[PDB]
């Protein structure tokens, strides 16, 4: 199915998801439209960070699902 | 001088000489000799201040200084007066004229004398916080007031009178004196003429500090008692003399940032210096993989990009202000990311960085942010700026009418990121609702709660941030106006870039009317410009990427001309919903642009 | 002026001869330091020479005033740095480059002029004593360009 | 100049004498500090002001030899920066315009001589804008173009020297203050960010430029090679308003007529490339 | 389109140039025109320099814009 | 609140601050509950150095947290 | 980026350096690819001799810049 990412303020993009695949399928397809890496990327949802070894099935992800974009604030 | 010194070492520490009244009015007629200059004035306060370290030296030299100031104050009185009656009448007649030019007029003597007895009460730096008293005793008992209201009188005319062109700098010397009477009295008697004599005479003042800026390196420094007088010119000259006073040589502080990660590159190169380190350094930024940049010339595109990425709403730090896309606010939900503490601070000190370094940031802050910085409470006037229309329906709830149309509660609704929430203004805000009887506090809980709690500690550090580079009472000087133009500067609006990115309907870009137009905005200011686009647009800020960027109403939208066939007397008009520009076919360019003046200045 | 002397620093900058190298001082374009490298086979051979080249207002109408900054044994150069060479006296013409005009010192450096020299001595203890003007060349050369 | 009890010759002889002892900068300070160059109620500023009003209202105490050397002994001093920056401030400028903007004075030599030393005291951004914001542009353009109509209008007032070959009609009394109006436009066109150029050009100083081109044999070649230096620096500087001197059809008389105003002129010849190149600057200029 | 850039030490020149053209390709035309080496040559638009690998567009320079150039050693 | 410093053999030492508190006070309140002089102390956190001139909110230091002390 | 270097005594290299390596820091490299220690090179640019303390960025070399070293 089809998921949609939006940022803060900018435009909404989307993507070609299914269930199964972790977040970092969802992160490599925003890198090939944006180019932001995806240790950069942070994806959030229902405002309930998400991580890279679970997977849309995981987050009961479905279809028209809106996700939110966020550039990291790498610490040091 | 030498002598003097070391006698008073002597005595503080064989027979010792003792000084009498008569010795002591004779030293001091040296202030009132025709051939006291600078040298000889200073070397004169530096012999009077040794010798006051001797018993009894302090009373007669108070009583002495009292009496020569009166005796010259009571000509002064007469010769203030009659100037300022041949300046009432009108060339201003030599003979009175050479009473106050020549270094031995009346005001010269009596400026020296006031200097000399604020230097007597003043270099007792231990004993100043008490002395003070003592001085503004001394002060009162020379009767001072008539010569002021003289002087006061005399500037007036002045201000009047255009005869005179700007001689009102022959009194300079005598308002230094009046400083002089006011600088150790407290501003937080003379106190109360102080004031309204800087209020009345702000105008010879600004002009006074702009012909000789080093001025304010005298005692003319007391005007910063009163900011509201010294202009934005001369009140940023003083800023920057003020700043810069710690002329210690910058080391230099090469850096590599790469471009696309600027932001964060920059954050960690500097973030992890030290403050004063930062503070003292000169950055030369190299960017990574660049070519053909000098050290000095990559500073300006590092501070535009950096400006640039740092307000990315993608980074959760800031928002642009709804209808204002140019000026950003900090984001409540920075919360997101652990480390956006330390973000905003770092965005505080390379804003006080750029603020030392004098390169303009097109960014801009809401006013809230100018305000909290400036250290001014935030009101609805800051909500007017963050949400126009929204603080117009405020105030129109507050006092237009009784509202009691919405079952608006004493709590926000939000959307964080697809979560709701609710937060409550107060203790069980969610269940009061608003009514007449509790709508002047729900206001204010609502405008506090926007403004300042949802920022607070996102604020706060940003503020620790700034201050590090910046005193907080040196930046208290300017206001919010003044405080905005400091960061961004006059807006600058392109010519080139506005006409290649523009539309047309009816017209072409060679079209008559149309390169009629193009030339008349050319020859514009840059004031004139803004005011222009401002017109146009509704606002003074071309947008950040360029004018291919403009923005109205539904969504992206270029600047649009359209003729208009109406009479050719009709005013240019224009529609800012869309960034539209009806403008008649005027056959001359002097009368295009006549109009084209008189439409944006009436906009105004 | 300008225009000439960019030219002249571009086409050094180009193709510079490794026997000498010049630039601005203190990016006053009119104002040059100049570097020399005693020629082979002669007695400064292997030393280090400093030059100060100031441009006329009028060049390259007028020849450019070289001077030796540093000390050197020759009999046409005098110790306080003036030179006697005849582009830079009447055989000049703005066809004339800097770097010619290089060329040509390092030229005269191997080959004096004892007939119509600078310092009447080193000229006359050149003619006298070859051997001798070649030992307290290399000594001078010693001293100061090494 | 106040005091009329000392002779003329004798202050004159003062005057030139200061005015050689300020050719070195050492005791420019001193004469500066004398005349009270530094403040603005100064003995120079009071002399520069009595100049201006016995200029307004014309008399016989009117002593042109005397202006002419103070304005050059005022260009002497300023030539030292420091000693520059203490007449900006005191205000030079202003009083300098008072002077200039004199309408219908028929002494036009001392009107030149302020014109020069006003020309050669502007010289950076912050002088200029004090010359603008003082209606400088205007009483230029208005100057220049009141002038240039006067002098075609009046052929009677006409007497061009003799005892030497000249190629102007004009008293050279004109051809002077002309002179001096255009260096000061083409120095106002140099210091300029270009900005504000517009403000200048784009006016109807073009029309008294194309009247000093059409009528060369009135006008002189000084006058001519000043008026191609105006159009070739405008040109150079923000080539962007060349449509402008098209629409005012000063580049069209230009390019139409290049042969009939070149003459014997070792400025106007070594001017001509640059006029070329100017005009080519276009495409269809080129063409 | 067509540019123009002032030099600060004579007069101005035009370049027939296009938006997509990098700074490296300017940076040649100006040292046909004038001959200067590219390296020695630095470039300003809008008070801010020009980085070789980028091109007009990202800079934002459009047709009759003007560019400064200066040398620097 | 209150933050934890462990060392590679040694116990853990328990240092009561706030976020304003520089890591120049971290090191004196070490020196004062151990000895140690703040130059002889060398914090890390999250793998990175800590810096005198800074504070504990610049690197996301927080209630509970570990650092480590190397000598 | 690239650099070239002529030996005015021997022969003509190529390095590689950048603009905050300081003029030491070539010299040691000029060592390493012929073998003379830095003390004993003289190096030429421009006309002026090149001083360890100092760096290419204060000295505007750029690259291909051609320097001159003496042996």
């Amino acid at each position: 199915m089809q998921i949609f990412v939006k940022t803060l303020t900018g435009k909404t993009i989307t993507l070609e998801v299914e269930p199964s695949d972790t977040i970092e399928n969802v992160k490599a397809k925003i890198q090939d439209k944006e180019g932001i890496p995806p240790d950069q990327q942070r994806l959030i949802f229902a405002g309930k960070q998400l991580e890279d070894g679970r997977t849309l099935s995981d987050y009961n992800i479905q279809k028209e699902s809106t996700l939110h974009l966020v550039l990291r604030l790498r610490g040091g | 001088q030498v002598c003097t010194k070391t006698l008073a070492v002597l005595s503080t520490s064989f027979h010792l000489p003792s000084f009498d009244e008569d010795d002591l009015m004779k030293i001091l007629s040296i202030i009132m000799l025709d051939s006291c200059t600078t040298r000889v004035f200073q070397q004169t306060l530096n012999i009077i201040y040794n010798l006051s370290k001797l018993q009894g030296c302090m009373s007669i030299f108070t009583k002495h200084l009292v009496s020569l100031a009166i005796s010259i104050m009571s000509k002064l009185k007469s010769a203030l007066d009659g100037l300022s009656r041949e300046v009432g009448t009108i060339e201003i007649n030599s003979e009175l004229l050479q009473k106050f030019t020549l270094p031995s007029s009346d005001q010269a003597k009596l400026l020296k004398i006031l200097t000399t007895v604020d230097f007597l009460y003043t270099h007792k730096r231990k004993e100043e916080e008490r002395n003070v008293k003592d001085l503004q005793s001394l002060y009162d008992k020379m009767n001072g007031g008539p010569v002021w209201s003289s002087l006061s009188e005399c500037l007036s005319q002045f201000e009047k009178s255009q005869a005179i062109n700007t001689s009102a700098t022959i009194l300079l010397p005598l308002i230094e004196s009046l400083m002089v009477v006011c600088r150790r009295s407290d501003l937080s008697r003379v106190e109360n003429l102080f004031f309204p004599f800087t209020d009345a005479h702000k105008k010879l003042l600004n002009q006074m500090i702009r012909s000789n800026p080093k001025l304010m390196s005298g005692p003319f420094a007391l005007l910063v008692k009163n900011p509201k007088v010294l202009d934005f010119d001369n009140k940023r000259y003083f800023f920057n003399a003020k700043l810069k006073s710690d002329n210690q040589e910058r080391p230099k502080l090469p850096i590599t940032v790469r471009r696309e990660q600027v932001f964060l590159d920059s954050y960690r190169a500097l973030f992890f210096k030290t403050n004063d380190e930062i503070k003292n350094s000169k950055l030369e930024i190299t960017f990574k993989g660049e070519s053909g940049v000098d050290a000095g010339g990559v500073t300006r595109e590092w501070y535009q990009v950096l400006s640039r990425q740092m307000f990315n709403p993608d980074y959760a730090l800031f928002l642009p202000v709804p209808s204002d896309k140019t000026t950003f606010h900090p984001n409540r939900t920075s919360g997101i990311n652990p480390e956006h503490l330390s973000f905003f601070k770092f965005i505080g000190m390379i804003i006080g960085k750029a603020i030392r370094d004098q390169c303009f940031l097109d960014c801009h802050f809401s006013r809230e942010v100018y305000k909290n910085i400036l250290g001014r409470p935030v009101s609805l006037k800051d909500m007017e700026s963050l949400d126009p229309d929204y603080y117009k329906s405020l105030v129109w709830i507050l006092e237009n009418d009784i509202t009691d149309i919405i079952e608006e509660t004493f709590s926000v609704e939000t959307d964080d990121y697809g979560e709701h929430k609710v937060i409550n203004l107060i203790e069980g805000g969610k269940d009061i609702i608003v009514t007449e009887a509790n709508k002047q506090d729900y206001v204010k809980k609502v405008v506090e709660y926007k403004l300042q709690t949802s920022v607070k500690e996102q604020m706060d550090n940003f503020l620790v941030g700034f201050y590090a580079l910046i005193s907080k009472d040196l930046i208290t000087i300017f206001d919010e106006q003044e405080l905005e133009l400091l960061i961004s500067g006059l807006p600058d609006i392109d010519v080139d870039d506005w006409k290649n990115n523009t539309t047309y309907v009816n017209y072409t870009a060679t079209c008559k009317e149309v390169s009629y137009f193009w030339r008349a905005v050319r020859s514009f200011d840059a004031e004139e410009r803004a005011k222009l686009l401002q017109f146009v647009t509704g606002t003074s800020k071309v947008p950040l990427n360029g004018f291919k960027e403009l923005s109205g109403v539904n969504g992206v939208c270029k600047f649009s001309i359209h003729r208009d066939f109406g009479s050719s007397e009709r005013l240019p008009s224009s529609h800012t919903c869309f960034n539209q520009l009806n403008l008649p076919p005027y056959e001359s360019y002097e009368t295009l642009r006549g109009s084209l003046l008189l439409a944006i200045n009436e906009g105004h | 002026a300008l225009k000439r002397i960019h030219k002249e620093l571009n086409d050094l900058a180009r193709d510079p001869p490794a026997q000498c190298s010049a630039g601005p001082v203190g990016d006053d374009m009119f104002h040059w330091q100049a570097t020399i490298m005693g020629p082979n086979d002669s007695p400064y051979q292997g030393g280090v020479f400093f030059l100060t080249i100031h441009f006329p207002t009028d060049y390259p109408f007028k020849p450019p005033k070289v001077a030796f900054t540093t000390r050197i044994y020759h009999p046409n150069i005098n110790s306080n740095g003036s030179i006697c060479l005849d582009i830079l006296r009447s055989q000049w013409s703005p066809a004339l480059t800097i770097s010619k005009v290089l060329l040509s010192i390092c030229s005269l450096l191997c080959d004096p002029n004892p007939d119509d020299p600078l310092v009447p001595e080193i000229a006359r203890i050149y003619k006298t004593d070859r051997e001798k003007y070649n030992r307290i060349a290399r000594e001078w050369t010693q001293k100061y360009a090494m | 100049l106040s005091e009329t009890k000392i002779p003329k010759e004798l202050r004159t002889d003062a005057l030139f004498t200061l005015e050689c002892i300020s050719l070195k900068h050492v005791w420019c300070s001193d004469i500066i500090r004398n005349l009270g160059g530094n403040i603005s109620h100064g003995l120079l500023f009071q002399i520069l002001r009595y100049i201006a009003k016995t200029l307004r209202e014309a008399t016989d105490e009117i002593d042109e030899e005397y202006n002419v050397r103070f304005f050059y002994l005022i260009s002497n001093l300023a030539d030292v920066k420091p000693l520059h920056e203490s007449l900006f401030a005191a205000g030079l400028i202003p009083t300098l315009l008072e002077i200039v903007s004199i309408r219908n004075c028929p002494y036009k030599r001392t009107l030149a001589s302020a014109t020069h030393l006003l020309e050669t005291f502007i010289d950076n951004s912050e002088t200029t804008t004090e010359f603008i914001e003082n209606d400088g542009f205007t009483m230029l353009i208005t100057s220049v173009a009141n002038e240039i109509d006067f002098t075609l209008a009046h052929p009677e007032t006409w007497q061009p020297p003799k005892y030497s070959v000249v190629y102007y009609s004009i008293s050279f009394r004109e051809l002077a203050y002309i002179r001096s109006l255009l260096k000061l436009v083409l120095k106002l066109l140099s210091t300029d960010s270009g900005d504000r150029i517009r403000n200048l050009i784009d006016s109807p100083i073009l029309v008294s430029l194309k009247k000093i081109l059409e009528n060369k044999l009135v006008f002189g070649l000084t006058l001519i090679t000043y008026t191609l230096d105006v159009v070739q620096k405008v040109i150079n500087s923000e080539p962007t308003i060349y449509p402008v001197l098209v629409e005012a059809g000063l580049i069209p008389y230009v390019i139409d007529n290049f042969p009939k105003l070149i003459g014997p002129s070792a400025e106007l010849l070594s001017l001509l490339p640059d006029v070329v190149s100017a005009i080519c600057l276009n495409p269809e200029g080129l063409k």
